[PDB]
C-alpha cells in the first residue's frame, strides 16, 4: 500500500504515456477493456500501488492527462489502450500550445491549474496511502516546461512529505524541433532545482543513437523510442510490487544517491538490448549485464561519464540470480575504475534484487547514477541562451504575456551556480 | 520449564528468522501446521488440542518479507500477533528508523513481546536479531533495546547481528547506521554476537562446495550455530551450560563482551565420506583463521576466555586430549592472566540435516564461541570509513531532518573511540 | 528466402529477402558452389521437389513456389507440384504492422 | 509420488516465476560431464528457489540416477527436460508448432441456484462483501470466514450443505474456498441486476 | 396498511404523476395493462400503499388528476401508462387556465373544489387506513398554484390528523415561463405556510445544471428533469413499501426536521448520479453516495448551503450495507464541516437504513435538509414582486376577478417574517 499517482503532460508526456501504461498493463496482465486476464496471483498482489478497482472486477490506474490543446487527447482516446483510462481525467483547454513558456505559466495555467488540482484531490485522497508522485513532460515544450512546473509548485506545497520524482526530457544540442528552446529550458530549470526531488534526464539523441548501434533498426519510430523511456520507469517502482531478497524503494534510493539538496540530478540507462537477430549469439549472465550498465554508450543521457567523475551509483537487479555475483561486480568495476569515483565516499555503488524479471526476460538490470558530467549538458543550454539573449528582441513574445526581463537574469543566476555547484564538488 | 523469546528485526532478521525456526520444527519433529505426526515447550506452547506455536515475534516496517511469511507454507505456525509489520521502512536511515516512524509502532510490539512473556514461567533471556546497515535494525533496534533494558532488567539480552562486510557494501549510508546503534547496543547488550556476509560467502563456496550462493544458504548456516548454542537447554548431555555460563565465562569485562562465532566441521557429503571426522580433527579445524564466521585474523590479536560445545558421539576423553593439543600450539596466544581459558559442553543430540539441505549428515559437531582482540580490527576499518564521509558531511542533512541532533554524530564517534582504548588497554599483558 | 539453382554446374545459392526493419543482416544466406546433401553427394535437379523439406548445412528448408520457368522446365521433367500451405505469418512482423495499421488506418 | 505431475508442477512454476535452471545446475559441473553429484542437485534445488518436498527429491534421485557412478544424477537430462516443456531446440528443423503465446497461458448447482433466488429477490452483489477478509488481494479467504459471510448475508442454509459448497469451490494451493468464481457464477446464475 | 393518496394539480403535475406512475410500475411490476407479472414475492407485500385492486386482478393507482382545461388530462390520457388510471378520477374544467392565481382561486377553484372533493371521498374512505396525502404542483402557474392551494386549506379542515405532503416547484428568477409568476407564488406561500406539514422546493434550475454536469446530456427534456424528480419522492416512501434494518416513514421525518411549526421548508438531493459513460469506472461504495449527497452541486434547488447553515438533515439509504459504515459517515461529515451546523441542536444529521434498492442500482441514497439558505430564494421573488407592486403593473387583472388589493400587502408581509424568522435562527 504505497500507492503512486501518474501525471503527464503535453504532447511528449502523453505518448510516452500512453506507452509506459502498455508496458505495466502487460506486465500485470490487464486486458485492455480493464479485466484482469493475466496467468499468476503475484501479479494481484499489490496491483493497488497503479490501479483502482470498479466494481466489475475492472481496473482503472492512477492516471491524470493534461494538455491545452484537445488534439493530442484525442489520439489516446483511439489508441489501442484507449479504453483504460477514466474519462474524467482527461483536461484539456481550448488554446493552442503556443509553444511559450510564459504563455503557458501565466495566461493558460491559471485556469487549468484549479480544475487540473481538483482531479488530483481525487486520486490523492482516493487511497490508503500515497508514496509520491510521478511526472512525466518535456522541458522544451510549451505545455509540460510551462504548465508543469506551475503544478510542480502547487503539489509541493499541498503534499511535502511526499516524493516529486520526475522524468524530463531535454533539448537536444545538434538539432531540434524548437528554436525558441534556451528559453524555456531555462526558465524551467529553477522551478525544477527547488521543488523536485529526483530528476531524470532523458535526450533523444542517445535514443536514436541506441537504436542503430545496438538494436539495429533501420528506421527507428518514437513507438521504439518511446518504449526504451517505459522500461527505465517500469525498473525504478519494480521493489514495491514484487518481493525480493532485497528490497529498494523510492525513497532508499533518494537518500542513497543524494549527498546534498541541490545535487540530485540523474543519469539513467538499461541493459540488456541486442538486436533481434544478435540474441542468439549473447550469452547472458550477471557479468554481461554490468559491462552494458557502465557503458558509456547505453546512457539515455548524451553526457559521457568518462569526461567528469561519479558522486553516487545505484543498481538495480530483477530475477532469481546469485546474490553473490552481484556484490563482486560492483566491488570489482569500483575498483577496476578508481579513477572515476571521488575518494572521500567509499562504497559508491548501491545494489538491489528483485524476484521477478519482465516478460521473455530472464534477468534485467537498470541503472541510475550521479555525476559531474552533467555540467556539459547545461554548459550547451548555456551558450545559446547568452547569444540569444543579447539580442534582446524574441523576449518580446514572452512581455506581452506579463513575464519581466529580470526573470531572464534570474533563471541565468541560477543554473549558473548549479553548473558551478557540479565544479567545486569534484574536488 | 525454561524457554527462551526470540526477536527478529529487519529483513535480514526475518530471513534469518525463517530459516531458524525452519530449523527448530524439522529438529524437534513438528510439521508445518504445528501437528506431530521432551523440550518442545521451551521453544513452543501447546495450544491448538494437538498444535504447537513458537514463541516468537517478527518485526518490520514494510510488509513484504512478512507477508511472504503470511502466505508461505509456514504461515499456519505463527499467531497472527507476532507477525508484526509497518507502513513504510526507513529508507535506510537510523533517524527515520528511530524517531519518526519507529515511535510510530514501538509501543504496540512491546505489548505482544510482553504478553509472550506472560506465558513464558521460565524466561531465561532474549534472542535479538539485527542488520546494522539496515533502517529498522539499526534505528529501530536501538529504540527497542532501550525500552527491554527498563521493562525487565536483570533478563538476559543476547544479540546475534550481521556486522558490515570488510570491502562488500551494499548500501552507501552503511558506516552511519552502524556507529549510532554501536553506542546504544554496548550498554543495553548482555552479550552482542557478529557475523558478515563476506566472510560466510568465503566460506561456503571452499569448506562447502557451492559455486555461487544467495542467502538463503548463508541463513541456513547461522539457523546451526544458534541450535548448538541452544542444544544444551534442550537434550541429554553430559555437560549442560546455560545462558548465565556463556555469558559468565566469555566476557572478563563490561564493554569487552563481544565474542566471534565458528562452526565446525562444515563439509559436502563427498568430501565427508573420506575423512575420518575424529574430535581432534573437527576441533583443530575451528581455531584456522579460515573457518572464522568474522572477516579478521585472529593473529593479528590475542585470545581471551573460550566456549566449546559437541553434539553427539563425542567423549569428554577426547576433549581433554584435544584441548590440551590446543595448548601446545604456539600459532595461537593467549593473554597471562587467563591460563584456563576453556569452558566445555557436551550434548548427545546430533545436528539435523533440512529438506533441500547443504550440509552432510555428520554424527558430530562442534561450536566455538571466543573473545579475542582482533575485532578491533573490525572496529578500526568502519572508523575510517566514517571520517571521510562526515569530513565532508556527505550525509547529514538526511538524519537531521528525520530528528536527530547533529551533536549525537561526534558522541557516538566519542563512545567508538572509548571502546578501541577498552579493547588495546586490556590486550597489554601485566 | 529465395533459392536459385544453376543448371549449368548444379551449384546453389539461397538469398534472404531484405525487410524493412528486420534487424537481421540480410542477403545472400549462402555462396553459389556446389552443395553435399547429409549423405556427403552433390545436390541435383532429382533432388527438389515443390512440397518437400529440403535440408543443407544443419538447416532445413522448405519449398514452397517456384518460378513461372523453373514450372516449365519442371514440367518437362514431371517434377510440378502445387501445395495449399502458404508461407506462415511471422507474428513479429503482424504486430509491427497492426503498430503502423494504428498510425494509418482510420479516423473516419 | 509422482515423477510426470512434479514435472508439470515445475514447469508450471517456472512459466510463473520466469526461471530456467541451466544458471545453477551448470555450476558444479567442473568437468563437465553432465553428471553432478545428488547432494549438490539437492542444494541447487533449494537455490533455485522452489521448496522441493522430501518425498520428490527421492524420486526424482530414482529416475534421474545414472548408470556410470553411485548417486549421480544426469542434471543436464533433467535440465533439457523442463526446458523441451517451453520449445524443442531443434526448431531450426520446420515441423514443431511453439505454444505462442495462448498454449503458455448437480448437488452444487441446487445450491448455487437458491443462492441465486437469495440474490435476485434481495438484489444483491457479493463481490464487494466478501472484500473484508481477502487482505493481500489473493482472493481467497479461510473456509470459516467464507461460511461466516454467507449468514452475515443471512441465508441460513444447512450445515453439511455449505461445507460442500467449499469442498467443490476449494481453492488447492492454499486450501482455502476461492471466491472469486464463487462470486461470478452467482451473479451469472442470477443474471442482470 | 398506510395508504397515500395522490394529487396532481396543473400542467407540471399530471406530467411529473404520470412519469411517477412510470416508476412504481416499474418496481412493484405492474404491467401497463395494469396486472402483476413480476418477479418477487416481496413486491406483494405492501402494495397497498399506493394500489387498489379491480375484481379480476387488475390494479389500479389512488390518483386524482386536476386541471382547468383538458387539454393536459388528453395527454395523459395517451400515454403509455395512461390507460392504468381509474376513469371517473379524471376531473377537469371547460375554461383556459389564464396563470392567473385570483381567477383560479375564486372563479373556477370554487365549482371544481366540490366535484374534487368527493373523489378525494371515494380514495380517502376506501382504505383500511390512511397515513397522508401527496401533491405535486407548481407555484408559478395559475392552475396548480391557484386551485391547489384551495384544496389544501379544505384538506386540513376535514383531515387535520393526516400528513399533507406537498413536493413544489418554484418560479425560477430569471428563467421562468411568464410574465405574472411572482404575483402567483406570493399569494400561495401564505396559504402554504400555515396548512402544509411539509413543503419540498425543487428548481428547474438546479435539473438543468445537474443534467449537463452530472448526466452530459446535450438535449435535456422534460422526460430527463421529471424522471429525477421521481426517485426522491419515490425514495421516501420507500421506508413504508419494504422492509428494512431501521425504518424511516414520513411522520418520523417531520418530527426529526422541524425544530419549529413554520421552518419546514425543505430541500432535497439524491446519489448516485452518474454519466452513461462513466458509470462503468465508478468504484459506487457507501463513503461514494455521502460525498454526492452533500456535495452542494447535487442539490435540486438552486440555493447554496454553505451561504446559510444547517438545522436540521436526514439521510435515506437503500441496500444491503455494514449500519457501522453508516453511522461512522454522518459523525465525519458533521464533525468536519461544523461551521455549517448550529450548535444549539448536535447530532444534525438523521438516517434509515432500507432493504430494496431500485432497479439497476445495487445501492442508492436520498437526502432532504432544512437549511437558511432558503432565505436567498425568497429574497429574489420578494424583490421581483417589489417592483412590480410599486408602478401597480398587472394587478388590475387580479382587481376584476375579485381579489383585494390589500390580499397583496399581507402575502408580502407574511414571507417578510418568514425570511426574518430564518434570520434568527441563525443565531
Ligand atoms: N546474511 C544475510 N544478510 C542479510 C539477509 N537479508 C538482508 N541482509 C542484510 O541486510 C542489509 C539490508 O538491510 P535490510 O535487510 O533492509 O534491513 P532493515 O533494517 O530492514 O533496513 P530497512 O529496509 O531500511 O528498514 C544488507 O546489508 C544485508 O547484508 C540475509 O538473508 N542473510
Ligand atoms: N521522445 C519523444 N519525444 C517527443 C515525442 N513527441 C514529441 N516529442 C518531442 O518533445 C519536444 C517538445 O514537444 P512539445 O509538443 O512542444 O511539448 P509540450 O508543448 O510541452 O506539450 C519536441 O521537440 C518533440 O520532438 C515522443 O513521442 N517521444
Ligand atoms: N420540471 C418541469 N416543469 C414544468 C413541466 N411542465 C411545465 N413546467 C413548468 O411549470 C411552470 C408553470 O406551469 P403551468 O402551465 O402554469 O402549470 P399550471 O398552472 O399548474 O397548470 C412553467 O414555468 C413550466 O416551466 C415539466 O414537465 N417539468
Ligand atoms: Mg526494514
Amino acid at each position: 500500500v504505497r500507492e503512486i499517482v501518474h501525471i503527464q503532460a503535453g504532447q511528449c508526456g502523453n505518448q510516452i504515456g500512453a506507452k509506459f501504461w502498455e508496458v505495466i498493463s502487460d506486465e500485470h496482465g490487464i486486458d485492455p477493456t480493464g479485466s484482469y486476464h493475466g496467468d499468476s496471483d503475484l501479479q494481484l498482489e499489490r496491483i493497488n500501488v497503479y490501479y483502482n478497482e470498479a466494481t466489475g472486477g475492472k481496473y482503472v490506474p492512477r492516471a491524470i492527462l493534461v494538455d491545452l490543446e484537445p488534439g493530442t487527447m484525442d489520439s489516446v482516446r483511439a489508441g489501442q489502450f484507449g479504453q483504460l483510462f477514466r474519462p474524467d481525467n482527461f483536461v484539456f483547454g481550448q488554446s493552442g500550445a503556443g509553444n511559450n513558456w510564459a504563455k503557458g505559466y501565466y495566461t493558460e495555467g491559471q485556469e487549468l491549474c484549479e480544475s487540473i488540482l481538483d482531479v488530483i484531490r481525487k486520486e490523492a485522497e482516493s487511497c490508503d496511502c500515497l508514496q509520491g508522485f510521478q511526472l512525466v513532460h518535456s522541458l522544451g515544450g510549451g505545455t509540460g516546461a510551462g504548465l508543469g512546473t506551475l503544478l510542480l509548485n502547487k503539489l509541493r506545497e499541498e503534499y511535502p512529505d511526499r516524493i516529486l520524482s520526475t522524468y524530463s526530457i531535454v533539448p537536444s544540442p545538434k538539432v531540434s524541433d524548437t528554436v525558441v528552446e534556451p528559453y524555456n529550458c531555462t526558465l524551467s530549470v529553477h522551478q525544477l532545482v527547488e521543488s523536485a526531488d529526483e530528476v531524470f534526464c532523458i535526450d533523444n539523441e542517445a535514443l536514436y543513437d541506441i537504436c542503430f548501434r545496438t538494436l539495429k533498426l533501420t528506421t527507428p519510430t518514437y513507438g521504439d523510442l518511446n518504449h526504451l523511456v517505459s522500461m527505465v520507469m517500469s525498473g525504478t517502482t519494480c521493489a514495491l510490487r514484487f518481493p525480493g531478497q532485497l528490497n529498494s524503494d523510492l525513497r532508499k534510493l533518494a537518500v542513497n544517491l543524494v549527498p546534498f539538496p541541490r545535487l540530485h540530478f540523474f543519469i539513467v540507462g538499461f541493459a540488456p538490448l541486442t538486436s533481434r537477430g544478435s540474441q542468439q549469439y549473447r550469452a547472458l549472465t550477471v557479468p554481461e549485464l554490468t559491462s552494458q550498465l557502465f557503458d558509456n554508450k547505453n546512457m539515455m543521457a548524451a553526457c559521457d561519464p568518462r569526461r567528469g567523475v561519479y558522486l553516487t551509483a545505484s543498481a538495480h537487479f530483477r530475477g532469481r540470480m546469485s546474490s553473490k555475483e552481484v556484490d563482486e561486480q560492483m566491488l570489482n568495476i569500483q575498483a577496476r575504475n578508481t579513477s572515476y569515483f571521488v575518494e572521500w565516499i567509499p562504497s559508491n555503488v548501491k545494489s538491489a534484487i528483485c524476484d521477478i524479471p519482465p516478460r521473455g526476460l530472464k534477468m534485467a538490470a537498470t541503472f541510475i547514477g550521479n555525476t559531474t558530467a552533467f555540467r556539459e549538458l547545461f554548459t550547451r543550454v548555456d551558450s545559446q541562451f547568452q547569444k540569444m539573449y543579447a539580442r534582446r528582441a524574441f523576449i518580446h513574445w514572452y512581455v506581452n504575456e506579463g513575464l519581466e526581463t529580470v526573470e531572464f537574469d534570474e533563471a541565468r543566476s541560477n543554473m549558473t551556480d548549479l553548473i558551478q555547484e557540479y565544479e567545486m564538488y569534484e574536488t | 520449564m525454561r524457554e527462551v523469546i526470540s526477536i527478529h528485526v529487519g529483513q535480514a532478521g526475518v530471513q534469518i528468522g525463517n530459516g531458524c525456526w525452519e530449523l527448530y520444527c524439522l529438529e524437534h519433529g513438528i510439521q508445518p501446521d504445528g501437528q506431530l505426526p521432551d523440550a518442545f515447550n521451551t521453544f513452543f506452547s501447546e495450544t491448538g488440542a494437538g498444535k504447537h506455536v513458537p514463541r516468537a515475534v517478527f518485526v518490520d516496517l514494510e510488509p513484504t518479507v512478512v507477508d511472504e511469511v503470511r502466505t508461505g507454507t509456514y504461515r499456519q505456525l505463527f499467531h497472527p500477533e507476532q507477525l508484526i509489520s509497518g507502513k513504510e521502512d526507513a529508507a535506510n536511515n537510523y533517524a527515520r528508523g528511530h524517531y519518526t516512524v519507529g515511535k510510530e509502532i514501538i509501543d504496540l510490539t512491546l505489548d505482544r513481546i510482553r504478553k509472550l512473556a506472560d506465558q513464558c514461567t521460565g524466561l531465561q533471556g532474549f534472542l535479538i536479531f539485527h542488520s546494522f546497515g539496515g533502517g529498522t535494525g539499526a534505528g529501530f533496534g536501538s529504540l527497542l533495546l532501550e525500552r527491554l533494558s527498563v521493562d525487565y532488567g536483570k533478563k538476559s539480552k543476547l544479540e546475534f547481528t550481521v556486522y558490515p562486510s570488510p570491502q562488500v557494501s551494499t548500501a552507501i549510508v552503511e558506516p552511519y547506521n552502524s556507529i549510532l546503534a554501536t553506542h546504544s547496543m554496548i550498554d543495553h547488550s548482555d552479550c552482542a554476537f557478529m557475523v558478515d556476509n563476506e566472510a560466510l560467502y568465503d566460506l561456503c563456496r571452499r569448506a562447502l562446495d557451492i559455486e555461487r550462493p544467495t542467502y538463503t544458504n548463508l541463513n541456513r548456516l547461522i539457523g546451526q550455530v544458534v541450535s548448538s548454542l541452544t542444544a544444551s537447554l534442550r537434550f541429554d548431555g553430559a555437560l549442560n551450560v546455560d545462558f548465565t555460563e556463556f555469558q559468565t565465562n566469555l566476557v572478563p569485562y563490561a564493554r569487552i563482551h563481544f565474542p566471534i562465532c565458528s562452526y565446525a566441521p562444515v563439509i559436502s557429503a563427498e568430501k565427508a565420506y573420506h575423512e575420518q571426522l575424529s574430535v581432534a580433527e573437527i576441533t583443530n579445524s575451528l581455531f584456522e583463521p579460515a573457518n572464522m564466521m568474522v572477516k579478521c585474523d585472529p593473529r593479528h590479536g590475542k585470545y581471551m576466555a573460550c566456549t566449546l560445545l559437541y553434539r553427539g558421539d563425542v567423549v569428554p576423553k577426547d576433549v581433554s586430549a584435544a584441548v590440551a593439543t590446543i595448548k601446545t600450539k604456539r600459532t595461537i596466544q593467549f593473554v597471562d592472566w587467563c591460563p584456563t581459558g576453556f569452558k566445555m559442553g557436551i550434548n548427545y543430540q546430533p545436528p539435523t540435516v533440512v529438506p533441500g539441505g547443504d550440509l552432510a549428515k555428520v554424527q558430530r559437531a562442534v561450536c566455538m564461541l571466543a573473545n579475542t582482540t582482533a575485532i578491533a580490527e573490525a572496529w578500526s576499518r568502519l572508523d575510517h570509513k566514517f571520517d571521510l564521509m562526515y569530513a565532508k558531511r556527505a550525509f547529514v542533512h538526511w538524519y537531521v531532518g528525520e530528528g536527530m541532533e547533529e551533536a549525537e554524530f561526534p558522541e557516538a564517534r566519542e563512545d567508538l573511540a572509548l571502546l578501541e582504548k577498552d579493547y588495546d588497554e586490556v590486550a597489554a599483558e601485566s | 528466402v529465395k533459392i536459385l539453382f544453376f543448371l549449368e554446374d548444379d551449384t546453389i545459392e539461397i538469398v534472404e529477402p531484405r525487410v524493412k526493419n528486420s534487424g537481421i543482416p540480410q542477403g545472400t544466406f549462402l555462396r553459389r558452389h556446389r552443395a553435399k546433401k547429409d549423405d556427403d553427394s552433390y545436390v541435383n535437379v532429382g533432388d527438389f521437389h515443390i512440397g518437400e523439406e529440403f535440408s543443407l548445412y544443419g538447416r532445413v528448408y522448405f519449398i514452397q513456389e517456384a518460378d513461372k520457368f523453373t514450372h516449365e522446365f519442371l514440367d518437362k521433367l514431371n517434377r510440378d507440384g502445387r501445395t495449399d500451405e502458404t508461407i506462415p505469418d511471422d507474428p513479429y512482423i503482424q504486430k509491427r504492422t497492426l503498430v503502423e495499421y494504428n498510425e494509418t488506418h482510420r479516423n473516419r | 509420488d509422482n515423477i510426470d505431475d512434479l514435472l508439470i508442477e515445475m514447469h508450471k512454476w517456472c512459466l510463473i516465476n520466469s526461471v530456467l535452471f541451466a544458471e545453477f545446475l551448470g555450476q558444479f559441473d567442473t568437468h563437465n560431464n553432465g553428471e553432478i553429484t545428488a547432494e549438490h542437485f539437492r542444494t541447487g534445488i533449494t537455490i533455485s528457489g522452489y521448496k522441493l518436498t522430501d518425498k520428490e527429491f527421492q524420486v526424482l534421485k530414482d529416475y534421474y540416477a545414472s548408470e556410470t557412478k553411485k548417486d549421480y544424477v544426469k542434471w543436464r537430462q533433467f535440465d533439457k527436460d523442463v526446458k523441451e516443456m517451453t520449445v524443442p531446440l531443434d526448431l531450426e528443423k520446420t515441423p514443431q508448432f511453439n505454444p505462442l503465446t495462448q498454449a503458455e497461458l448437480p448437488k452444487v448447482q441446487e445450491i448455487v441456484k437458491e443462492i441465486s433466488k437469495f440474490v435476485r429477490k434481495r438484489r444483491l452483489s457479493l463481490i464487494e462483501q466478501f472484500k473484508d477478509f481477502d487482505k493481500l488481494n489473493h482472493k481467497k479467504v479461510n473456509a470459516s470466514h467464507f461460511t461466516r459471510i454467507l449468514q452475515l448475508i443471512g441465508c441460513y442454509l444447512s450445515k453439511d450443505r455449505i461445507d460442500e459448497l467449499c469442498s467443490f469451490y476449494n481453492d488447492p494451493y492454499t486450501k482455502f474456498v476461492d471466491y472469486g468464481k464463487f462470486c461470478a457464477d452467482v451473479d451469472e446464475m442470477t443474471g442482470q441486476l
